[PDB]
This record gives structure tokens, C-alpha cells and sequence, in this order.
RNA sequence: CCCUAACUGGAGUCCGGUGAAGCUUACAUUCUAGUGCACAGUCUAGAGACCUCUAGGGGGAAGUGAAGACCCCGUGGAGC
RNA sequence: UGGGGCCCCGAAAAUUGACGGGGCUCAAGUCGACCACCGAUACCACGGAGUACCGCAAGGUAAUCUCGUAGGAAGGCGUUGUGUUCGGGUCGAAGCAGGGCUGUGAAGUCCUGUGGACCGUUCACAAACGAAAAUCCUGGUAAUAGUAGCAGCAAAGCAGG
RNA sequence: AGCUUGUAGUCCGUAAGGGAGACAACCCAGCCCGUGGUUAAGGUCCCCAAGUGUCGACUAAGUGUUAAUACUAAAGGGCGU
RNA sequence: CCCGAGAAGGGAGGUGCAAAGUGCCUGAAACCUGAUAGUGAUGGAACGAUACGGCAUGAAAGGAUCUCUGGCAUGAAGGAAUCAUUCGCGAGGAUGUAGUACGAAUGUCACUGCCAGUGUCGUAUCUUACGUUUUGAAGAACGGGCCAGGGAGUGUAUCUU
């Protein structure tokens, strides 16, 4: 169980890929919505705007627009889920927005060298903020 | 019903050439697996193109000298004794058993290789075809 | 003249099948070594020396 | 033709009987971009994709038919 | 005011898409240095094979040998038959399907099943002597496919026995 | 001009294996077989084995994350830093 | 003798060492039908090479100090961990411990009954088929639907080595 409120997108999906390649915990990453993207909020919202509005409808790349499925499918990215490896890699991952139910009394973890105060600047925006631009309900 | 006569160096000569046959590939002709019409054994390969005359890791391992056994240890069989293959009962007289066995010839019938494992059972000959 | 007293010509191209020679009446091949009934290339010959 | 509609008979669709042919190295559920003899379903990186069947018209397979009839070359021909 | 580093504007293209992708902001980018590790068939070592030359032979040397198209040279495997030596076979030959063993390999030999009459080998010698391919040739047979056709020019049949 | 025509060297043609995403000829490397070890090129956040490595600065543009290159936009300007 | 409308055909039954059972010797592959093993309706493709596992087989021809699991002796190349000292801004280095413990392999003693192999499937790495024309081929260049058999340096005369 990973709680996911102030931590950098990129290094928490880093740091998740290569915990689920070690092999066999099941990750929870609860408050998904509150992860963090540096950068400016006019880039990232291009960035992702260009990600979202990207493939065809019969074959395109159907980028999801919820918070917590935006997470798993950045934690997807870094995986070889292709493969067996990567197939059992993705079902041991479960993402949540805010905290479900079965989860409250639990105990997390977080990582220290994901964190986003380590950044030095006042860019970024929050992945509940780029999935709310993106049109999603969550 | 003999001692095998290898000293320890063809013993581990043996052993090495065990090792060694034991990782040796098949060397089957390429592309022998994908047309019925082609079969098991060994063609050089022969177009300027072709992956495997070009020598490629993943294509297979092409015929060449290096994979030969020792020298001291090569023909033998895996029981360690040398073969002789006995085509008939007067071969019997110029073989010993001390480092050595016998094959029967395929053709022979009943009638006259009962006698000659007879023969080879009196001598002392070790065989490698036979019945129980 | 084994395979060859046959007075076979190829069809040339444009109907699909090999540059052959074929029969003037149907399209079996013959007379080249390599058609069926075909003459032997390099065959033995009575006039060799073999002393 | 604007602008297509309805109806008739024969096909087609479905059913019983009979019953061929043409393409075909292999595999093949694909889509994008790059690379590659500079026009890739098979390579590289991603994205999608449960399988099987029926009907549909033809986007693609640089679809099939065919040793290009245009241009050049041949110390190749023919006719004039 | 001059000389520099990075960045910015200048900067518009046609299927959705390319830092290889995810993503990354005192970096997971750029610059000046540094440390430790990873990572080849290279290098080292061990055991083995082949080759080159030398040695009568055992054997000796090779850091100064081991990739390879056109091509030259050498040595072998296989089919059919002749001379010659030695043979196998109804107590089951050849051939055929699968498998074990040997050999770098060509291939050889062996075992299981079927078969019903011939088949090899030593030393030499000959060839109508080895196929994966020629829009190759002959034969057999698929996929297409239970599909097209069995309609257009004369739409012809139904009841009873 | 990934144009055409030369010259010196080295390559592909006829060149494996390792690495550049793929790459005829770019880097290591020229290669008999098996095992062990250590390195070359290049890399060490994940995909992917090994650094969320160290020191001193820069960049705020997702610029960049592209040795060579047929694969990488200029002149001009900036009281951007 | 039975079924069948049946001088078809099928079963039962018999002749024959053997159905070899009327283009009938052996009876391949392509192609087709059924069974067995593995996998299978979440799945990525030159169909394979290498290593490791699951399932099935492993009677013959393969192993019986052979297969599995450990101790001891000698151990080439390489070479720690831990601890102490000292240096270094730091990551870390040097020195000693120590060329120690270990380390491919070569022997020996216990221990065990499987192993080599075969079929299929999965996991990890690598490979875009073959021949040809090509400077360059996986080519959207040419050839092949598949299988079997046939299919290409031969003789005379003359010159040269
Ligand atoms: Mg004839
Ligand atoms: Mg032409
Ligand atoms: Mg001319
Ligand atoms: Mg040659
Ligand atoms: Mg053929
Ligand atoms: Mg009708
Ligand atoms: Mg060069
Ligand atoms: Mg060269
Ligand atoms: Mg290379
Ligand atoms: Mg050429
Ligand atoms: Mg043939």
C-alpha cells in the first residue's frame, strides 16, 4: 500500500515497476488523484491533451482519463507487460482514487526520493487536475 | 563380464568427450524443418545471402572441425568399449575382450547368431546386440 | 536420335507455362533432357575408345 | 438529372440434390511511426487485439491474369 | 561597452505517434571533473579439435595459425556395375515408418514394426553416379469449397390412380 | 543531391559476436569447441544487468533526453538568466 | 448363414505360411479421416538455436562409480566478505587481514535411482525464409501450392602442361 499525496508521477512509477518485478507484493496505490507532475501546468496540459485526443477509434491508443487508471497506465509503461513477467506484474497492481473502503485502518508506505518537495520550483500540477481537464469524473 | 582396459587418461577423456557430445548440436540442414521435401541431414549452405552461411548465432551452428572429439577416445561406444562389428564367426578370432565388444550383423539370422554369441560367450567378448 | 525425333517447338511466353519444346498437337514436352521421354544429355556413344 | 420511391419477373439470401476453376515459400487478429534498394501484416519502438460463423460491398495484400506491346540495349530478325 | 554558457522568439503540413517508450526539473537534460559497478566468442586460464612446418618415430613449435564470396588445391562420404578377396540370407534378403549409438559431416551401423528373395565387404577400377530451385518435365493431390454454375434468349406445372 | 567523376587509407561485397531502437559498410571486435574469469565499446530511474552515484555550476524552454551520419533549421534579435 | 430390393456391398465364416481378395508383390510422401500426448477461445508471427522448467514417453538398440545429493585432497585464470589503520570535500581509494576463505577441472569416499534421449508447451536471449539478379534482398525484384520420380561438364580429333 502506497500512499501516492505529494509524490512525483514518474519516480513513484519508477519505484512501483521495479517493486512489482521484484515479484510478489500486491501494490495498492491509494490517492492517485493527488500525484505530482513537474513541469508548467500550459505544458503538461498540452502534453496530455495531445496524449488524450491521439489514436483512431478502431485501433488508436484509448489513453484513459481517470486518475488512478492514469497511474496504472504510467506504472503499464515502464513494465514488460507483454510478457508473463509483465502480465502478472500488472494484475498485482491496483490503483485507487482516494481511499476505498477496504483500505481504511491499513498502513502505507511512501517513498522518500519520490517526493515532491525535493523539487525546487513552484511547476506542477496535480494528476487529479490533469484527469479533470481531461474530461473525467472521479 | 570384463574390467574396462581405459587408463585415467582416456577415462577422463572419455568423460570430456562425453561432456563435450553431450552439447555437440544436430547439425540439420537449414531451413530442413519448414519444406517436407528436404531432410536431416547436413548441405553446406550455398547462397550469398543465406543467415546461416553468413554464420549467425541464432540460425545454428555450422559443420567445422572444431567440434571434433579427442582424438585417443573417438568411435568408441558409450559404454566405453571399442565396437567391432562382426559380419561372422570367423571375426571372433581377431578381437579381444580386454578393451573391446562386439556388433552383431543385422542381416544374421537366428541359426548362426546363436552361435556366435555362443562364441563370444565362451571367449569372453563383450556384446551389444543380443536377446534375454 | 533417343528423345529426339520429335518435332516439338516451344510456345514461347504469354500462356504461363515454361519456355519447353511441346508437341505441335497437345502440350506434352519433349525432346530436351530434362522433359519426360526426353533424350539422355550426355549419353554414352558406340564411337567412344574405351581401349 | 433536381432526388429518389414503389412494384413485377429472373438472380442473390435460406433450404434438398449435383458440383468445378483461378492466385498459394511459410506464418498471419492487426494499427501508427521509423528503418530497410528511398512504397513493411512479419524488422525496431509503441498502441490495440477472446475465438468461431454468416451477410455485405470492394479500402489494403505495391490483389490475380502476363518473361511490358512505351524507352533503351542486342556487332538478334522481318517487311518496305 | 566588449567577450562568453544555456535558453527563448524567428519556427507553418497534410492517417494518431515517436527522446526507442514510460517518464524525468538542485534531473532521469547541458557543461567541467570524479568514483564504483555492469557489459562480448575480445583478453587471460584450463581441457579439447583441426591446420602449418620440422622430426625416422615418439613427438616439437605457433603472441607472430584458425572469418570468408568468385576461384585454385587437397582429402573423404554415397549410388550402379566389373576384376579380385572375404562373406550374409525363408532360424527371414532388399525396400519402407520411427528410434539408439558412432562420426565435425557426407554417412555408416544397430533396434522395433512390415516384408517375402536376394544382398554386401577388402584391394583396385569404370560411369547414363548424388537435386531444393530451371514461370523446369511426368504423375498423384490439396486450399479455394460443398463455393461458382445448374437463372437472363421459350419463367410450367398441379390432382387422382 | 542518398548527384556525377577522381585520389589516400579502411571497410561492405565476402564479416560473425557485443552496442548504437531498428542500421551492408558507425564504435569494440576480426571468429575452431566447452567451461570459468575480467574487460572493450556503450550504459547503470523503469522497460534492461549495473548508480534515484559524488563534487561545482547552468537550463524553466518538456528545450533536451540524437557521437559519425543521406537520420540533426538559418539570418536577425532578446533590460530571459 | 444373416442384413440388403440387389449376381452391388457389409458382417459372420472359411481357403491360404501369408489376403497377396481380381491393374490383386512390397505399398513411401502429398492429401484425407480417426485416436493418443501437450497446449488451447488474454493472444504476436520466418515456425528455429541456446539454457531452464511443466506434462507424457523412455521395452530394444544408450549409461550402472551411470543419475541425484554431500564430505575430503590437489586446485589454473581470478579473488572476496568482515574488521583495523590512514587518506579523500564526497561517492570511494590505499595498506593489512590475504593472494587467505573461495574458485573451472582432475581424483577418491559416501548417498541415491534416475539420467542421456524423444514428443509438446512455457519462460529468458538471439534470428525479417531459401536460391538468384544485385553495389545493396525479408523486399512492395524474380522462382517455387504440396509430395514422389526424371533433370545439366559427355565423346572424337588436335595442341599444351
Ligand atoms: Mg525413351
Ligand atoms: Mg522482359
Ligand atoms: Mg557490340
Ligand atoms: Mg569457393
Ligand atoms: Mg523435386
Ligand atoms: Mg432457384
Ligand atoms: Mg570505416
Ligand atoms: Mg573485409
Ligand atoms: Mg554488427
Ligand atoms: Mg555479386
Ligand atoms: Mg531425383
Amino acid at each position: 500500500v502506497i500512499d501516492a499525496k505529494g509524490l512525483i508521477l514518474g519516480r513513484l512509477a519508477s519505484s512501483v515497476a521495479k517493486q512489482l518485478l521484484s515479484g510478489d507484493e500486491k501494490v495498492y496505490i491509494i490517492n492517485a488523484e493527488q500525484a505530482i507532475i513537474s513541469g508548467s501546468r500550459a505544458a503538461t496540459l498540452r502534453e496530455y491533451r495531445e496524449t488524450r485526443e491521439r489514436g483512431a477509434t478502431e485501433f488508436g491508443p484509448y489513453f484513459p482519463k481517470r486518475p488512478d487508471r492514469i497511474l496504472k497506465r504510467t506504472i503499464r509503461g515502464m513494465l514488460p507487460y507483454k510478457r508473463a513477467r509483465g502480465r502478472d506484474a500488472m494484475s498485482r497492481l491496483k490503483v485507487y482514487v482516494g481511499v476505498p473502503y477496504e483500505l481504511k485502518g491499513a498502513e502505507t508506505v511512501t517513498i522518500p526520493d519520490a517526493d515532491m518537495r525535493l523539487l525546487s520550483s513552484s511547476r506542477y500540477v496535480e494528476l487529479g487536475e490533469v484527469s479533470q481537464k481531461m474530461g473525467s469524473k472521479f | 563380464v570384463s574390467t574396462l582396459d581405459m587408463d585415467p587418461e582416456s577415462r577422463r577423456l572419455f568423460n570430456v568427450r562425453k561432456v563435450q557430445k553431450g552439447k555437440k548440436p544436430q547439425f540439420k540442414r537449414t531451413c530442413s524443418h519448414k519444406f517436407k521435401r528436404l531432410d536431416d541431414n547436413w548441405r553446406r549452405p550455398r547462397g550469398s545471402q543465406g543467415k546461416q552461411r553468413r554464420k549467425y548465432v541464432s540460425k545454428g551452428a555450422l559443420v567445422q572441425v572444431g567440434y571434433g572429439s579427442p582424438a585417443a577416445v573417438k568411435g568408441l561406444h558409450p559404454s566405453g568399449y571399442s565396437d567391432v562389428l562382426i559380419s561372422s564367426i570367423a571375426e571372433l578370432e581377431l578381437v579381444d575382450p580386454s578393451y573391446e565388444a562386439i556388433r552383431i550383423a543385422g542381416t544374421i539370422g537366428a541359426q548362426k547368431k546363436a552361435l556366435i554369441l555362443a562364441k563370444a560367450e565362451e571367449a569372453g567378448i563383450k556384446v551389444l546386440n543380443s536377446g534375454r | 536420335y533417343s528423345g529426339m525425333e520429335t518435332s516439338a517447338r516451344g510456345w514461347g511466353s504469354g500462356r504461363g507455362v515454361s519456355h519447353v519444346p511441346r508437341l505441335v498437337n497437345s502440350s506434352r514436352a519433349a525432346r530436351v533432357p530434362h522433359a519426360k521421354g526426353g533424350r539422355r544429355a550426355h549419353p554414352p556413344k558406340p564411337e567412344a575408345d574405351r581401349s
